[PDB]
């Protein structure tokens, strides 16, 4: 599903 | 785009009940599930994530488990201040979509409207309009019939009502009537009444006024 | 304590652009979080519109609405806008920024904090402001010890009329009911309150209605007649 490190952007 | 469906559409329960509310995805979302809860007149407020974890602070009585395409979020006893809607929401991909809403209402015990009448202000009826308001206030259950009579002729058709939504401390409603005549209309007739239906109330109630009457 | 507030028309014609600004306090544009836009239509439902990373030109935006939708910042200003191009009465709605939920060093896309929500009407009717009018007590409208009183907000478009009481100091009691379509094609409302017949001689009561799409201001004090 959906999630990122808060330092990168989405895929 | 992946479609939420979340049942029942609505539920009423006592206080201490337990709220058990259901969210189907229409593919598998595996456990990209979030649940909210809005309150009237405000945004919503994300209550559960990952289809089970608590947002911080969230009280324990709110607690959501499932997997896949079947969610639920449990609310193990009721309180008042529960009263809202219910969304569920996916972040499985784009878009993000969210379910319709499951309205939850509290149950509380029978309470009688008090009554209230409001005549047209002079200050309306110097523009050829008269408004009539009739006041339900802090009843409950919400249904109740109001019947306005014009020199005993029943009105049909020349009022609308509108009601508050359920109260969060006392879990009652308020309902207003407003009867619309022309100014003329209004000038040709001389008792105005509004009649109260509830279950609350053992005969119906009545109240009136005589035009002109300070 | 990050804070979000909308701004902008509530009145869009049909076919023209809708445009929104979210002003953020509390916290940066410019920052590791998705700006997001979502409305709600009259019946309650909730669609997610689109998203803007603070610290890139990165944007996913619903397939629904991709040909006619822009989101854009101004981190000069602490700003994120929407811009919905084409519109017709099917976008009418509340329409809310939010930030993304983080915690810790994981962020997904779910909304953490959110605006008050923007209204916005399509219509090709023009905006009209409320006439205000007392529910002035009187003895047909106290009952027992209690009497009620109220204000009347008739006839006015788009939605919504906001109302207080004595500037906010009075909230116990006060109902402030959803407005009505009127035949007319107006709305109107009223809010009432309740309280002890005994202050009506002895405290002054004041409804204060704000009809921002016509800068309409009313503050009416309401008396026994
Ligand atoms: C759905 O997502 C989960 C990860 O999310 C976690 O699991 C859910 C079922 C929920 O409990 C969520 O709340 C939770 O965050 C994926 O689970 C992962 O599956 C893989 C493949 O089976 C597991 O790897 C295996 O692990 C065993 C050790 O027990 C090894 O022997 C194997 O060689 C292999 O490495 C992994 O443990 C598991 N992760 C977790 C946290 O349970 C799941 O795959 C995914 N579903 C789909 C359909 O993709």
């Amino acid at each position: 599903g959906l999630k990122r490190d808060k330092t990168k952007e989405y895929n | 785009e992946i479609v939420m469906t979340q049942s029942p559409v609505t539920l009423s329960l006592s206080p201490g009940e337990r709220a058990t509310l259901s969210c189907r995805a229409s593919q598998s979302v595996n456990a990209s599930l979030a649940w909210y809860q809005q309150k009237p007149g405000q945004a919503p407020r994300l209550l559960i994530y990952d289809a089970s974890t608590r947002a911080t602070g969230l009280p324990d009585r709110f607690s959501g488990s499932g997997s896949g395409t079947e969610f639920t979020l449990s609310i193990s006893s009721l309180e008042p201040e529960d009263f809202a809607v219910y969304y569920c929401q996916h972040y499985f991909n784009w878009p993000l979509t969210f379910g319709g809403g499951t309205k939850v209402e509290i149950k509380r015990t029978v309470a009688a409207p008090s009554v209230f009448i409001f005549p047209p202000s002079d200050e309306q009826l110097k523009s050829g309009t008269a408004s009539v308001v009739c006041l339900l206030n802090n009843f409950y259950p919400r249904e109740a019939k109001v019947q306005w009579k014009v020199d005993n002729a029943l009105q049909s058709g020349n009022s609308q009502e509108s009601v508050t939504e359920q109260d969060s401390k006392d879990s009652t409603y308020s309902l207003s009537s407003t009867l619309t005549l022309s100014k003329a209309d209004y000038e040709k007739h001389k008792v105005y009444a509004c009649e109260v239906t509830h279950q609350g109330l053992s005969s119906p109630v009545t109240k009136s006024f005589n035009r002109g009457e300070c | 304590q990050v804070q979000l507030q909308e701004s902008g028309p509530g009145l869009v014609k049909p076919s023209e652009t809708l445009s929104l600004t979210c002003a953020v306090s509390g916290g940066s544009i410019s920052d590791y979080y998705y700006w997001n836009w979502i409305r709600q239509f009259p019946g309650k439902g909730l669609e997610w519109i689109g998203n803007i990373y603070g610290k890139s030109a990165s944007t996913y935006y619903n397939p629904s609405l991709k040909s006619r939708v822009s989101i854009s910042k101004d981190t000069s200003k602490n700003q994120f806008f929407l811009k919905l191009s084409s519109v017709t009465a099917a976008d009418t709605a509340v329409y809310y920024c939010a930030r993304e939920y983080c915690i810790g060093s994981t962020c997904y896309p779910i909304l953490d904090s959110w605006g008050q929500g923007a209204v916005v009407t399509v219509s090709s009717a023009s905006t009209k402001g409320p006439s205000v009018f007392p529910l002035a007590p009187s003895s047909k409208s106290t009952s027992g010890g209690t009497a009620a009183l109220g204000c009347l907000v008739k006839d006015y478009f788009p939605e919504p009329v906001t109302v207080s009481w004595n500037s906010g100091a009075l909230t116990s009691g006060v109902h402030t009911f959803p407005a009505v379509l009127q035949s007319s094609g107006l709305y109107s409302l009223s809010s009432v309150v309740t309280v002890p017949s005994s202050s009506l001689g002895t405290q002054t009561y004041i409804c204060n209605v704000n009809h921002k799409p016509s800068n309409t201001k009313v503050d009416k004090r309401v008396e026994p007649k």
